[PDB]
């Protein structure tokens, strides 16, 4: 199935994955993609930050799902 | 545009939307807290002029989230009390009041009108129908207790000139194939989507493809996109710089009317969207209801009045059947709290909003940024207490007559009197910190008996802190931030006259006397209001020490973030990480610099070793008897020296054929421009330079020469002080200009004596005054000399040169600022802290916030679980547990202790840098160590005030395997 994640930045990804992947395998497509590495991603859908170890199932992430990959920023 | 005023914000917005803006006449409609708050942020902000309608006299209820309404103001018009003090945030903003607007036709003196919580719906869609239809941009908000909206109109052609806001891509080519794709230089990537345009630059072969023709983006693979067919171009030989280009938007609104039938959403919470569509007709039922009770909204609590919003949303969805859709039904519950809540102003919410739709208004005046289309609803339900520990009913919630009857209203007495009863750090007083502020002095938080509010920041109020650091004045620049805002916000709300300390103290590990054991245990919470990672670092570890509720927040321009951190429940700020700042390599910046950030860096290395470095090594080298290679021949140039100002031309004039002229006929001596590895020497990231000859009519070359000469008479105590071209040749035509000769025996890195000093004897009374980097005094030269030093050697480079606004913001690492995302996100914060009051321990109730107001998006996160850990088949927590042990033990006794009430073998410790124990230690080492107590130890590895000492340590369990386990205190 196909997935998209969309970047604080604006930018729209395109990833084809299976229901049972697991959340470190969607982060090593996206480092692939973008250069992120692994560690320094945060994924959140439905109120959910995406963990290792768990699947993309266990969040109910389905078809067309759109996940966001946010950041933390340093200014105040 | 008042650059030293609107430097952060520039940085954000950029020249032509804020040009853009200051031709834009706004009006807003209703200032109870909703309105003052988006007229701040944009009398901030800065419009041509703002005018404010709102002849309803002040009530004491308005006082809740109305920060610029005081008790005497009471039976006055709001519009009028609110104009004065309006006026004083930025005096480039005219501050009009509107008496009355009977004619609607009043309003086409406007480019934005924005209708608040004042204006019925009626109004509003009459009020937008003549917006609409006359090219008038209309926007709407309202809030009622813990839900909000806004509705955005900007009529039937709107152009968005930059929708992101984000740098455009650029990159470099190593191929261009006659299908037209792009390979990227090597490993850079390029960072395009699909759909996105660019044009080119130096592609040989191709010469028209570089006319500024704009080239859709077909992207393949992270190294690889195509643009479609260039056969016709011609053939492809090398090099090649694409550029990305936003293109315009041209985009249709629907009216109010139109979208109250047919709405399009955007949403606040992923996890809550199928409340939009309920909550779009509750607050329509909500105005409906006020038609039927003579203006009245439901009563607090009322469950009378909410069955009957639940029957007037039941009935709205019948009229109105594309809301909710086929076979879903009215969320009750929902709307029972809606109508609950009709009544209540809280300060979070009128924040989120307030920072929210003000970003509109100013999207609405400028083209900049992709506007809101056309609804979004957001509710902070999870915000309510358990009603176990604080229950709403009509009597708990009954107004006291009260500035605060409007949170009462929501939460009931018995919490408002907690919330004042809050022990509290603020760690910060700038951006964050005042909106922080404000909202805690409309919360009357710490202003009750057990309560009060600490505040520190060691900084002082400057100018360009006052575009979003609104507690501030023109009369405060010079003054400390935290005693300055401490006292405006008492004047806001006197509840707080004595209740907040504000100090001047910096956090970290050298004020741990001051921010001892006793100060932080007091506390029930932290708030942090920094502009720093380390910062923030620091004082999270405190928090887990300590075992404190944390909150967290930051912005970048229009991107914002909230975190909350809860003892033994959550990860705290430090177990995760965000990327680190990209480092230049030093061959690239040396010899290979291809961007303007990289002959930046250079400049302001040379402008640091020129005017700081060079003068502290001679005052070092005179002072200083021990103080005996770079730095050898730096000392022997500063004091083998100018008399006067000519002198210190001169020398500039001399710098200046030294870095842009000789050093660059070096480089080329060695790598001469025709150089081959197969391939070219200089390609990709290589640039062949050209060396400069002097023009004193370049503008880079002319303030090279007067910055370098300003500085280096500052040095030497010379007196300085536009300059005169013609002043500056009659220095520099009478030189001789030594002729450039290679040293052979030279080697360039390609990838990644002594006796001749003069005796400080002959000497003395002699000092030189270093420079110290100051981005913000536009007087100084410092910024002038980074940019025309970086110019000049991007003139070598064939680097497209920056002006000076650019330059400041890279060499002075510029944080871009605005007040909008800064009053947004913490109203976040103070929706979080609500349930820190509660101290609720399910972590599904608590939110993580993530915004990009550009977009605009809006997200939010539960935070994530602490990790546990075992050991021995005992479970700890990784981020909170810790071994506690009494007394400063002997070495021998701490790993005895371990063994026996553990089972653990300590085969490693450690305090800081020092090793102070392993278990492959020899028995002599052993001996001298073993027997003393933890101090003693760390002193032969190697203060009064020390009461506690961090140690870390591996170990291995009952089954002699290596196990993670917690830190160890040891209690002094
Ligand atoms: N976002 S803003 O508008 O620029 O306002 C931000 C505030 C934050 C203040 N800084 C501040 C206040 C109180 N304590 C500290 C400590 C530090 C700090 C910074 C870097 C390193 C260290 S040492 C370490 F990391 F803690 F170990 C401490 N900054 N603090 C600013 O003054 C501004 O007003």
């Amino acid at each position: 199935m196909q997935i998209f994640v969309k970047t604080l930045t604006g930018k729209t990804i395109t990833l084809e994955v299976e229901s049972s992947d697991t959340i470190d395998n969607v982060k090593s497509k996206i480092q692939d993609k973008e250069g992120i590495p692994p560690d320094q991603q945060r994924l959140i859908f439905a109120g959910k930050q995406l963990e290792d170890g768990r699947t993309l199932s266990d969040y109910n992430i389905q078809k067309e799902s759109t996940l966001h990959l946010v950041l933390r920023l340093r200014g105040g | 545009i008042d650059e030293s005023l609107y430097s952060r914000q520039l940085y954000v917005l950029g020249k032509e939307a804020m040009l853009k803006m200051q031709t834009s006449n706004v009006l807003i409609l209703g200032l109870k807290g909703l309105g003052v708050e988006i007229a701040k942020n944009v009398v901030l902000a800065g419009v041509k002029s703002m005018t404010v309608f709102d002849p309803e006299p002040v009530q004491l209820a308005d006082l809740s989230t109305q920060f610029f309404l005081t008790e005497k103001d009471i039976g006055q018009k709001r519009g009028d009390v609110t104009r004065a003090k309006l006026a004083e945030l930025n005096a480039y903003v005219p501050v009009n009041v509107l008496d009355s607007l009977d004619d609607v036709t009043q309003l086409s003196q406007f480019q934005v009108v924005v209708a608040t919580d004042t204006v019925s719906l009626e109004d509003k869609v009459k009020i937008n129908e003549f917006c609409h239809s006359s090219g008038i941009r209309f926007i709407s908000s309202e809030t009622r207790g813990l839900f909000g909206n806004t509705f955005v109109d900007l009529g039937d052609e709107f152009t968005v000139l930059d929708p992101t806001g984000e740098e455009p891509r650029t990159g470099m080519v190593s191929d261009i194939e006659p299908d037209g794709t792009v390979t990227m230089l090597d490993d850079n990537r390029h960072g395009l989507e699909d759909g996105n345009f660019v044009r080119f630059s130096e592609v040989e072969g191709l010469d028209k493809l570089n006319d500024g023709t704009l080239f859709k983006v077909e992207v393949l693979g992270p190294f690889a996109f195509r643009i479609g067919s260039v056969k016709e171009y011609g053939e492809y030989k090398k090099g090649g710089i694409f550029t990305e280009v936003k293109v315009p938007r041209k985009i249709s609104f629907k009216s109010l009317k139109q979208q109250l039938s047919n709405p399009e959403f955007v949403f606040s919470d992923f996890a809550k969207f199928d409340r939009a569509a309920q909550l779009h007709l509750g607050f329509q039922a909500l105005h409906q209801f006020a038609v039927r009770h003579n203006g009245e909204l439901p009563r607090t609590m009322n469950d009378e009045d909410a069955n009957e919003l639940i029957k007037l949303v039941t009935d709205l969805s019948v009229q109105q059947p594309e809301v909710l859709g086929e076979g879903v039904d009215v969320n009750e519950d929902l709307i029972k709290e809606l109508s609950y809540q009709a009544r209540g102003d809280i300060p979070g919410v009128v924040a989120f909003f307030g920072g929210l739709v003000a970003q509109e208004v100013l999207k609405a005046c400028s083209g900049k940024f992709t506007p809101l289309k056309q609804f979004m609803y957001f509710d902070s339900l999870e915000s309510l207490p358990d009603p176990k520990n604080f229950p709403r009913n009509e009597k708990t919630t009954q107004p006291v007559n009260s500035r605060y009857d409007n949170q009462i209203a929501v939460f009931g007495l018995d919490f408002q009197k907690k919330i004042a009863n809050s022990k509290v750090f603020l760690v910060g007083s700038g951006a964050i910190g005042c909106e922080m502020l404000k909202n805690w002095a409309l919360l009357g938080l710490g202003s009750g008996s057990d309560g009060y509010i600490v505040v520190t920041d060691m900084d002082s109020i400057e100018k360009s802190n006052l575009n979003r650091q609104f507690l501030f004045r023109p009369k405060d620049v010079g003054k400390n931030k935290s005693e300055v805002a401490a006292e405006a916000v008492c004047a806001m709300n006197p509840d707080l006259k004595g209740k907040i300390n504000a100090k001047i103290d910096r956090v970290g590990p050298e004020t741990e006397e001051i921010f001892n054991d006793s100060f932080w245990e007091s506390l029930d919470f932290v708030t942090n209001a920094l502009d720093n990672v380390d910062a923030r670092t620091y004082v999270d570890r405190r928090c887990v020490f300590y075992r404190k509720p944390l909150l967290e927040s930051g912005t970048l321009g229009t991107k914002g973030n909230t975190q909350v951190i809860i003892p033994r429940l959550t990860e705290s700020y430090s177990s995760s990480r965000d990327p680190p700042e990209k480092s230049i390599p030093l061959c690239t910046l040396r010899s290979f610099p291809n961007k303007i950030d990289h002959t930046i860096a250079w400049a302001k290395s040379l402008f640091q070793g020129y005017f700081t470095d060079s003068a502290e090594n001679v005052n070092m080298y005179l002072t200083q008897p021990n103080f005996v290679k770079g730095v050898l021949e730096s000392i022997s140039d500063s004091l083998s020296k100018p008399h006067n100002f000519e002198d210190c031309i001169k020398w500039a004039r001399l710098e200046f054929e030294k870095k842009f002229n000789h050093d660059i006929k070096q480089l080329l001596f060695n790598f001469p421009k025709d150089a081959k590895t197969g391939e070219p020497f200089w390609s990709g990231a290589k640039r062949a330079p050209t060396p400069l000859e002097f023009d004193i009519y370049n503008n880079d070359h002319f303030h090279f020469v007067v910055a370098g000469a300003s500085l280096r008479a500052y040095n030497y105590g010379i007196k300085s002080d536009k300059p005169n071209v013609d002043e500056y040749k009659s220095v520099i035509d009478h030189m001789i200009i030594p002729e450039f000769t290679p040293n052979a025996n030279l080697k360039i890195q390609v990838n990644d004596l002594v006796s001749s000093l003069p005796d400080p004897s002959t000497l003395a009374g002699f000092k030189l005054e270093p420079v110290d980097f100051e981005k913000d005094d536009d007087t100084n030269h410092h910024i002038e000399f980074i940019t025309a030093c970086s110019n000049c050697r991007a003139q070598n480079y064939f680097i497209e040169t920056a002006d000076r606004q650019k330059t400041k913001f890279i060499a002075g690492r510029i944080i871009p600022a605005i007040a909008t995302t800064t009053s947004l996100v913490t109203g976040l914060v103070n929706l979080e802290l609500y349930k820190l009051i509660d101290n609720k321990t399910d972590i599904e109730q608590y939110k993580n916030g993530f915004v990009n107001l550009a977009l605009p998006f809006f997200g939010f996160s539960e935070p994530i679980a602490s990790p546990k850990g075992e050991y021995n088949n005992k479970k700890y927590d990784k981020i909170w547990d810790r071994f506690d042990i009494k007394g400063d033990i002997k070495l021998s006794d701490l790993i005895e202790h371990f063994e026996k009430d553990e089972g653990l073998e300590i085969t490693m410790l450690s305090y800081g840098v020092s090793l102070l124990y392993a278990s492959f230690f020899p028995p002599k080492k052993l001996k001298e160590r073993l027997n003393l107590p933890i101090t003693q130890l760390v002193k032969l590895v190697t203060p009064a005030h020390v009461s506690t000492m961090i140690l870390e340590i591996c170990a291995d369990d009952k089954e002699g395997e290596d196990v993670e386990v917690p830190f160890i205190t040891i209690h002094l």
